[PDB]
């Protein structure tokens, strides 16, 4: 489906990253927050469905994922509840670009534009960034 | 730089 | 208009700013609440959101955010051109506003409320029942193959 996401939790230098990885192309979005919280995964995944046509998340199970406030943000955007290829690859890269910038959220989202901007293969080749604009561009058929 | 200069 | 151009934007709400990014060509939009229009805050807004869409360039009112070498050398970093005080929007926070009005009661924060209005004005059918939505155009503009 154009609409399957799965989102992660990671932990790094004490604060915690939300990893969304668009399953059939490999996009991520992620955001640095300070916990783990129902209250922040609700919101991030609020800009994350006004952004992409979200249908489904696949989440670890943590009690974030089930407060009411996360339901309640789910059943509003009419999203379902239910790699990590692309999860040690976020790690690689922010630990590449970290000493680059101070703060660890400014390395995140560094490393979020050239995982997504990375051709993948040789001349021919797509980055991650195009796959999901060409599965939705074609799917909108 | 990229955050707070160099 | 081409497909890699964005105007940035900030409107004011309950004393809190909101940044908003319009791409041009589509009307797609999306936006945050920041806790106030400082280097820092647009630079590390500018990368996220050309972490997600391929920026070639971007329209600023030219404030004084867009002029500190925080957000020169952000742009600078992700090949984005910056075009400051290069006008073309105006409406966008106008309409933006008015749909944060129709879904404030249902949330316990602003920012919540500005996403979910990010999330209703990307989602709308512009143009009757046959047309397309903003989120829709955007993806068909960008798209490549």
């Amino acid at each position: 489906s154009p609409g399957i996401w799965q989102l992660d939790c990671t932990h790094l230098e004490g604060k915690v990253i939300l990893v969304a990885v668009h399953v059939a192309s490999g996009y991520i979005e992620a955001e640095v927050i300070p916990a783990e919280t129902g209250q922040e995964t609700a919101y991030f995944l609020l800009k994350l469905a006004g952004r992409w046509p979200v249908k489904t998340v696949h989440t670890d199970n943590g009690s974030n994922f089930t407060s009411t406030t996360v339901k309640a943000a789910c059943d509003w955007a009419g999203i379902k509840q239910e790699i990590e290829s692309m999860n040690k690859e976020l790690k690689k890269i922010i630990g590449q670009v970290r000493d680059q910038a101070e703060h660890l959220k400014t390395a995140v989202q560094m490393a979020v534009f050239i995982h997504n901007h990375k051709r993948k293969g040789g001349i021919g080749g797509y980055s991650a960034g195009e796959r999901i604009v060409d599965i939705i561009a074609t799917d909108i058929q | 730089k990229x955050d707070n200069p160099p």
